[PDB]
């Protein structure tokens, strides 16, 4: 296949030095499990019980007893295919092209097929690890024209049924409230029974800057960052609670725990990204390739995650 | 006239079948012309007959250069017609 | 069945393709073995 | 639509078109209740030629 | 070649599955012989010989004899390509849509290769079919929008210079008048030398329900089959009459001798559906692909064919 | 790679065919230099020195002396590449068009892929050769609508800052005047050290008729041929003097020598016709192929060419 095709080869040559995301270190390893499909959907089937009234009291005769109802559940993930194009030189025109140090037409912007491939699967790499986040996909910085996407197709950041809270305008400088929305959610948060796990948080640079001050007199040998990590390991049974920043969210708080039971990933096999056989020709020197990727696969239990937005004026 | 539907590049006489660029397609090429009165830079309109003639021109057609001509009656131009007018 | 492996030849575009998915997961299983989380 | 000659260029070709159907056979359930007389009452209801009132 | 196109090796492995053209069974085995052109013309010579004066007597001597002529005949058969295109799957595309129940797409009306292909070959052979019986090439079931063909290209209903008898509306169903107008042309029937010949007759099916009626003051132990192959057998010498329905027949009656000499039957080889190498791919998984198929090349001998017409308005 | 593809095969085993170009006898062995290029330019430097002014005598003592003064010229040639397309028949379908003798149909002009090929080869070279020759690209007899072509690409007729003579056209037959305005043009030649070199005439048809006519009271055994071999001797220090007739040129003569340290040609190495790999398929017989070719490279120091021109208007 190589002797024939000397894109497959470039690709197998060049794969190895792609980066990887950066949205593994928000996952652990078995929140994370790959599915065979492409395009289309999956579902599964949940059980759930309830009380009707009040117990009956058994004295005397009685016909007419309290009832304990049932409900079903079906949960659907969506899954996406999505496609680029991307123009490169022709194999046999680069030795009409190399330069004393380098390859490729700076007037025309034309690169060789490895170099733009390698760009063009960092470029989507990137807008995987947006999407993964943000749980919109958009190329503009104001997060507006956004690609329609089908339901059931969900990020971390805009997942339903979840705890919400709203540091105020006035406040957006004010540690100690911002801090106080933090316990009201954490507060309102519902692990249950998969408390004893390890927490995780995802903050931006900005609030991580005003974590990192000591907690107020001011505490020596405390900070912000302490006492939350010790407000947090009070409700995760005293476990791990990392943090990270990421300067994709802007004025967001993000803590969820890191049970696959609670919150699990389920990406197709083929989400990164994956050459095309097509490759366009022509008489000329420029050519075309076509770059896959497949979005979709995040599932969470409802009221299990915290988003904290810090409205500025 | 209104009617245009494309135009013939190519022929078969044995099937009886014409080869056809369609309207919506840009063409360059040598068609015929009714007379040897269209210069370059000129509108052209096809008649009745099919014939490129000299200027209410539903498409735009600019001849490329003078009519030649090789039968008596055969008057070939190069003409490149690229859509419709409005 | 990965591109890491030297000796695999492939033969088509879609064992080429398997290989890729099969080396993405393995470099994604290195990344989680190699991972040293900041405990503080 | 009509097949096309193969003549000189040409780029554009009839089509065949495919479709598929798919065919549902339901079924139903049915029941009905007839009364009858107890096994052990049998004895007070036998008579000559016949069982039952 | 089967290792490089996966579209040839399934070709091979399902070109058994179709079935063959019910044409087979209106002709002799030496009435059919195949040709090697795809589209153009062939012509084919017949030569005659004559006697120009009563024999001469070879008593003593003589140096004036009788003479033989000789004279010559030319037919042009013409000969035309056609093609259809069929869209199906991509082939490293079926994994992606081979479901356990069937492998295809049943919302967007996607098959395999293989299957589409048989099923295109079926509809081409069926087409070439109502082609050899009727002369025609047309879709509609009222048989117009007819595609127009080339001189020297007829069929069995359309062949110039043959028989043709016209049954009245007002006896459309009258059987006794029927087989006056067959009769009729009968009589009218010339063969020559060649009459001891089997003959054929194809009919459509209310023609055939017709003819199981018992013949008529009704009658028995006898039908109008049998009258029919009685009058049949009165100017073939006494031959074998062969019967056929067809459901491509609206209301004719064909008949016709299975002679070589007479009628013959020189289709090119490439008359069958045949796949071209020509497969349209894209990035997409929906390709496309050609099927070519050559008609003409009926022979007949003038005043040979006898088509009845039963007119119903 | 000729066990896959057919085309290639075919272009190695009729390349030979081709004639060599005609341009080849206008230049000497040592004249004509290959370079690697497809599209750019190729400069060089050249150092000149001038007198600034009168000099100065060295008496008794003195500080300000006249000055030389130091010029540099950078001389730049610009190359293009161009591109044909011509339809040919199918390896495939050749065997359909393969009559007794001729190969192709005749009334659609189609012809097999090596035919084609020699036919456009020989096309190209053709242009190629006027190219050389008049520094224009034109396919009308007239001249108009010539090709816009990069600046610094010239040819031997069209090159600037050189002798141009102009014979009048009421001296259209006068050989007398236009051997005066050779002569001038002679005279007015600047060959500096590089004089004892062989030079090359070429002249139209009607040019080549009207020296044979006897020198002018007609002379005996003297021609206007033999007076310009003597005149161009005297100044070439009495080296060869070849003359050629070019149906290309019409009433045009061109003076140069045969020396590589005036006049060099130094096109690229892919300037001659050469295949493209790329090749236009399609469903019926007819396939396209694409032809490229290097224009370019053509470089004379000023004033040693004499270019005469006979106004025939």
């Amino acid at each position: 296949l190589f002797d024939e095709n000397y894109y497959a080869k470039a690709v197998a040559n060049i794969i190895g030095e792609v980066k990887d995301p950066i949205m593994y270190k928000w996952f652990s390893p078995d929140q994370i499990e790959d599915v065979d499909l492409q395009m289309g959907y999956q579902k599964t089937v949940k059980w759930d019980a309830f009380l009707n009234a009040n117990p009956t009291t058994i004295a005397n005769e009685v016909n007419t007893i309290s009832t304990i109802g049932f409900s079903s559940e079906v949960v659907r993930l969506n899954y996406l295919k999505l496609q680029y194009k991307f123009r490169h030189l022709k194999q046999t025109s680069e030795k009409f092209y190399t330069s004393d140090s380098y390859i490729g037409d700076i007037n025309n912007n034309l690169l060789p097929f490895a170099q733009a491939y390698k760009l063009a699967s960092s470029e989507i790499i990137k807008l995987i690890n947006h999407f993964v986040l943000t749980g919109t996909v958009s190329i503009q910085k104001d997060g507006k024209n956004q690609k329609r996407l089908l339901p059931n197709m969900y990020g971390l950041l805009n997942m339903p049924e979840q705890i919400k809270e709203e540091v105020a305008s006035g406040d957006k400088d004010k540690m100690d409230k911002i801090f106080e929305k933090i316990e009201a959610g954490l507060s309102k948060l519902e692990l249950g029974d998969e408390f004893s796990t390890p927490m995780m948080v995802i903050v931006d640079p900005a609030t991580s800057l005003k974590l990192v001050k000591p907690y107020a007199a001011a505490s020596s040998c405390e900070k912000w960052e302490d006492v939350l990590i010790q407000t947090i390991k009070a409700i995760n049974n005293r476990e791990d609670v990392y943090i990270e920043t990421s300067n994709l969210l802007k004025h967001k708080i993000l803590i969820y725990p890191l049970n696959s039971e609670l919150i699990k990933f389920k990406p197709s096999k083929y989400m990164l990204p994956t050459p095309n056989e097509q490759v366009d020709k022509d008489s000329t020197d420029v050519a075309h390739s076509y770059i896959d990727f497949v979005l979709g696969g995040l599932l969470a239990t409802r009221k299990t995650i915290l988003q904290v937005n810090i409205k500025q004026s | 006239g209104e009617d245009l539907y494309g135009i013939c590049i190519d022929i078969d006489e044995f099937s009886k079948t014409a080869t056809i660029v369609p309207i919506t397609n840009n063409f360059e090429g040598y068609l015929v012309a009714k007379d040897s009165t269209v210069k370059v830079k000129d509108k052209l309109i096809f008649n009745k007959d099919g014939a490129l003639e000299k200027v209410k021109a539903t498409i735009n057609a600019t001849a490329l250069t003078d009519a030649k001509q090789i039968s008596n009656e055969v008057y070939l131009v190069k003409v490149a017609v690229f859509g419709n007018k409005a | 069945a990965s591109l890491l492996d030297s000796n695999f030849v492939p033969i088509n575009f879609t064992e080429f393709v398997q290989a890729i998915s099969n080396t993405y997961k393995q470099r994604r299983i290195q990344f989680y073995e190699n991972l040293k989380r900041h405990k503080r």
